[PDB]
RNA sequence: GUGGGAGAGGGUGGUGGAAUUCCCGGAGUAGCGGUGAAAUGCGCAGAUACCGGGAGGAACGCCGAUGGCGAAGGCAGCCACCUGGUCCACCCGUGACGCUGAGGCGCGAAAGCGUGGGGAGCAAACCGGAUUAGAUACCCGGGUAGUCCACGCCCUAAACGAUGCGCGCUAGGUCUCUGGGUCUCCUGGGGGCCGAAGCUAACGCGUUAAGCGCGCCGCCUGGGGAGUACGGCCGCAAGGC
């Protein structure tokens, strides 16, 4: 077990039922790879710096998990497979190094 | 026969030639011009004066389409790039904003020996 | 990687007396743990040469500590060897 | 022409999701600023870099920008 | 041992955007390109310049440093896994377990070889255009091996600090990376620059010795002939020792 952050950027053109279906798939995938969800921030609609699949905006989903490390890559594979999932970034957690004290 | 109102101009300037394309707000070309489009043939094409004459030529050609406003976009660093922008300002086309779009890579391709 | 708990189990298994972190026995046990993990890592990843040098050096240390022990108290050396399954 | 860290509060340098603060360390173009301009230290700048690059891949920060005026 | 740290150290899999090339579509004429000047070349089967879509390969701009890591060769987009080395603090454990190292084994830039992939850009050979007295070159237009991946060979170099490894000992100053500290500054570990004593033919070196010493390895003994010949060993070959 190690602590990670799961970043997911999906289709801003999504409606309720379908968006919550992609979220159903995300939950089921995370939980299927052994990942326990510590907390979740949902920012949603945000203006990207550059277009992604022709889209100016993106819908952001941030998770923090604890999962078997041997399974992380395959987890992200499973997350990516979805047509509607535009971007995925998994990151090892880090203690928040500060500055300008 | 368009009557394109406002639109935009691309100045692509190399050391060898200067060439100016004018387009609609969607980027589609209306008219273009260059050093060789006017009388110039050899090295003379990439002179700044030629750049002036090219800017102008393209601008008049554009005002035939009934152009008023234009957004200038500059690519390349070459002799008389800025003379193109200069002639283009006084061209009677009202120049709305200038910008530099000159491409550079993130180090993709090996250049020619000339360029190392 | 080798976590704290694993390492500690190896130490409390190989210590001469409670609290012995650094005796030749404990050292050789630990060396052996790392050696096995690495030699395992190199079964796949045959192309990682730098790591391999690491392993050469580990083996060198182990051989030297064993050479020392055998020179010193041959019985403890037999014991160590059989326990670990070396030589 | 003050340095970027000079105007700010305590902020997590490792946080790639905070755009508002990270945008401060970019150029007019998407270029990550020199130390002399960001006023950070070696280690600081070194972490900032990776954080920014992260934010870019995520889509919240530019790789490149058009230069106005000129 | 415990607890902290920095890092292009290595290996595997992913993945990101810029650019080049090509293809598709739109709009759009008469040139583009290129040079000292040109020409070859490309363009009316519509090029160049511009917008949109796609395919593909290779390399990672800024950060970037006079910086970091590695035994060396060498290593820089980002992410995860696998993994090497190393530094500091505590002063906890073993109790001389140490150093060096002929031979052996392993690693070893580029080019090169074999089998199979891949092939955008570059590009030996080659094919053309110029220049020139000639031009077998420099400049220009193309372009194959190669460059890239896998597996296996090759073993070289200005493989350079032209400085073998380890330990002790001999003023300082200044800059820097990275730990700890009662964080002005002190104290470790690296990277630089000036310099004490001393060394050096001189240049220069000077706590990162080329100083003072000890240990062990490699190596040298005028130039050319010649890294040749002969022999042996290695190599598919080129060729190497
Ligand atoms: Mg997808
Ligand atoms: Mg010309
Ligand atoms: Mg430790
Ligand atoms: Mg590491
Ligand atoms: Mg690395
Ligand atoms: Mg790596
Ligand atoms: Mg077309
Ligand atoms: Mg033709
Ligand atoms: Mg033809
Ligand atoms: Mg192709
Ligand atoms: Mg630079
Ligand atoms: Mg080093
Ligand atoms: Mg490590
Ligand atoms: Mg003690
Ligand atoms: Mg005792
Ligand atoms: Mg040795
Ligand atoms: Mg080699
Ligand atoms: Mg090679
Ligand atoms: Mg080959
Ligand atoms: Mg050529
Ligand atoms: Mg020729
Ligand atoms: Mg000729
Ligand atoms: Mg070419
Ligand atoms: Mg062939
Ligand atoms: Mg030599
Ligand atoms: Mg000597
Ligand atoms: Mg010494
Ligand atoms: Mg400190
Ligand atoms: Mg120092
Ligand atoms: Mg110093
Ligand atoms: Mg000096
Ligand atoms: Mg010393
Ligand atoms: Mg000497
Ligand atoms: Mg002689
Ligand atoms: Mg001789
Ligand atoms: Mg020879
Ligand atoms: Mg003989
Ligand atoms: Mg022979
Ligand atoms: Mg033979
Ligand atoms: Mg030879």
């Amino acid at each position: 077990m190690r602590r990670y952050e799961v970043n997911i950027v999906l289709n801003p053109n999504l409606d309720q039922s379908q968006l919550a279906l992609e979220k159903e798939i995300i939950q089921r995938a995370l939980e299927n790879y052994g990942a326990r969800v510590e907390k979740v921030e949902e920012l949603g609609l945000r203006r990207l710096a550059y277009p992604i699949a022709k889209d100016p905006q993106g819908y952001f989903l941030w998770y923090q998990v604890e999962m078997p490390e041997d399974r992380v890559n395959d987890l992200a594979r499973e997350l990516r497979i979805r047509d509607n999932v535009r971007r995925v970034m998994v990151v090892k957690s880090q203690e928040p190094f500060l500055a300008n004290a | 026969k368009r009557q394109v109102a406002s639109g935009r101009a691309y100045i692509h300037a190399s050391y060898n030639n200067t060439i100016v394309t004018i387009t609609d707000p969607d980027g589609n070309p209306i008219t273009w011009s260059s050093g060789g489009v006017i009388g110039y043939k050899g090295s003379r094409k990439g002179t700044p004066y030629a750049a002036q004459l090219a800017a102008l030529d393209a601008a008049k050609k554009a005002m035939a389409y009934g152009m008023q406003s234009v957004d200038v976009i500059v690519r390349g660093t070459g002799a008389g790039r800025e003379q193109a922008i200069r002639a283009l300002q006084a061209s009677g086309l009202q120049v709305k904003s200038i910008v530099d779009d000159t491409p550079v890579p993130h180090n993709g391709c090996r250049p020619k020996k000339k360029f190392r | 990687p080798i976590t704290k708990e694993e390492k500690q189990k190896v130490i409390q298994e190989f210590a001469r007396f409670p609290g012995d972190t650094g005796s030749t026995e404990v050292q050789v046990a630990l060396l052996t743990l790392r050696i096995n993990r690495l030699s395992e890592h190199l079964k796949v990843h045959k192309k990682d040469h730098h790591s391999h040098r690491g392993l050469l050096m580990m083996v060198g240390q182990r051989r030297r500590l064993l050479r020392y022990l055998q020179r010193e108290d041959p019985e403890r050396y037999r014991a160590l060897i059989e326990k670990l399954g070396i030589r | 022409k003050a340095k970027v860290k000079a105007t700010l509060g305590e902020f997590d340098l490792r946080d790639y999701r905070n755009v508002e603060v990270l945008k401060r360390f970019l150029s007019e173009t998407g270029k990550i600023l020199p130390r002399r301009r960001t006023g950070l230290s070696a280690k600081e700048q070194r972490i900032l870099a990776k954080t920014i690059k992260r934010a870019r891949i995520l889509g919240l920060l530019p790789f490149t920008e058009k230069l106005v005026r000129k």
